[PDB]
């Protein structure tokens, strides 16, 4: 399959009620390893994936005096934000960043990312290119120019095609088993009449891993986007997700309608239909 | 400008009565971060819920899972309420085992 | 494993 590395840091701020919170977590595709929180009793980068135990104790101490530092630079950085922004001391903010690498079928580089978020809207992004940046508004463009007279973009360019390909295919190999395991959807149709008229046809996913899936539902063989019911992709707490579709159908009409389902976990497409 | 949460309620497995399971509340598609979110059996909270650790989508928005042990049963009632600074007053979605 | 480049804004 196709993997992913990401690390999300968020900073929170609230005037009144100490320093702002900072937290980081950082993926492998759907599967959470590590954690981190300023609001921790004792704050320290913590494993939360078994095959990441296996790190030792300075890969711990580094991961955390990292962390550590980016609070820091991370409230600075909400400081910084309400000058751009025009905005007062009383109002609480948050700054958002995500980045890290996907590879391709054979480990190697696909792409690379580094964003930040304010207030939940785009501020400032690395392009594709590793090289250039685009930034949201003229707040961001003063962050642009900052980043480009320390040619910022290089280091990052450096890490993502270096460490971040290197270390997820580290954890990739030492979570073999699980990391590199798709879990197909389990799949089923239930019938739930809602009237003597109708009644809604619920094509179910359930148990999969990882997240992507397609989930769609044909009439006579066309597509019913339009009038599907189609739930987010959801937790199951025991690393899996589920999904379901709905379609509400007139009385007697349940077999001109068919599932679809596509899943890296299967070998072919799906189709399924209502089993009375 | 802020975005106010989804919210599904449901069962970690298909829900089958006298067997224990779990509930699951996921919030999800919210902006600011801040949340409260209590599942509720009978109208009322049970506790000691747990909650995974907040972390965020492509579009910027967090989501979390709230979550407990429960052992459905033919007339015991669940739910998930939530709220957010987007909303007046709780949200309260009711667990429907065939959702 | 973190980049530790600090991103001041």
């Amino acid at each position: 399959g196709s993997h992913s590395m990401r690390y999300f840091y968020t900073a929170m701020s609230r005037p009144g009620r100490g320093e702002p919170r900072f937290i980081t977590v950082g993926y492998v595709d759907d599967t959470q390893f590590v954690r981190f929180d300023s609001d921790a009793t004792s704050p320290r980068m913590a494993p939360r994936a078994p095959w990441i135990e296996q790190e030792g104790p300075e890969y711990w101490d580094r991961e955390t005096q990292i962390s550590k530092t980016n609070t820091q630079t991370y409230r600075e950085n909400l400081r910084t934000a309400l000058r751009y922004y025009n905005q007062s001391e009383a109002g609480s903010h948050i700054i958002q960043r995500m980045y890290g690498c996907d590879l391709g079928p054979d480990g190697r580089l696909l792409r690379g990312h580094n964003q930040l978020a304010y207030d939940g809207k785009d501020y400032i992004a690395l392009n594709e290119d590793l090289s250039s940046w685009t930034a949201a508004d003229t707040a961001a463009q003063i962050t642009q120019l900052k980043w480009e007279a320390a040619r910022v973009a290089e280091q990052l360019r450096a890490y993502l095609e270096g460490e971040c390909v290197e270390w997820l295919r580290r954890y990739l190999e030492n979570g073999k088993e699980t990391l590199q395991r798709a879990d197909p959807p389990k799949t089923h149709v239930t019938h739930h009449p809602i009237s003597d008229h109708e009644a809604t046809l619920r094509c179910w996913a359930l148990g999969f891993y990882p997240a992507e899936i397609t989930l769609t539902w044909q009439r006579d063989g066309e597509d019913q986007t339009q009038d599907t019911e189609l739930v987010e992709t959801r937790p199951a707490g025991d690393r899996t997700f589920q999904k379901w579709a709905a379609v509400v159908v007139p009385s007697g009409e349940e077999q001109r309608y068919t599932c679809h389902v596509q899943h890296e976990g299967l070998p072919k497409p799906l189709t399924l239909r209502w089993e009375p | 400008i802020q975005r106010t949460p989804k919210i599904q309620v449901y069962s970690r497995h298909p829900a089958e009565n006298g067997k224990s399971n779990f509930l699951n509340c996921y919030v999800s598609g919210f902006h600011p971060s801040d949340i409260e979110v209590d599942l509720l059996k009978n109208g009322e909270r049970i506790e000691k819920v747990e909650h995974s650790d907040l972390s965020f989508s492509k579009d910027w928005s967090f989501y979390l899972l709230y979550y407990t042990e429960f052992t459905p049963t033919e007339k015991d009632e669940y739910a998930c309420r939530v709220n957010h600074v987007t909303l007046s007053q709780p949200k309260i979605v009711k667990w429907d085992r065939d959702m | 494993r973190q980049d530790i480049l600090d991103l001041w804004i």
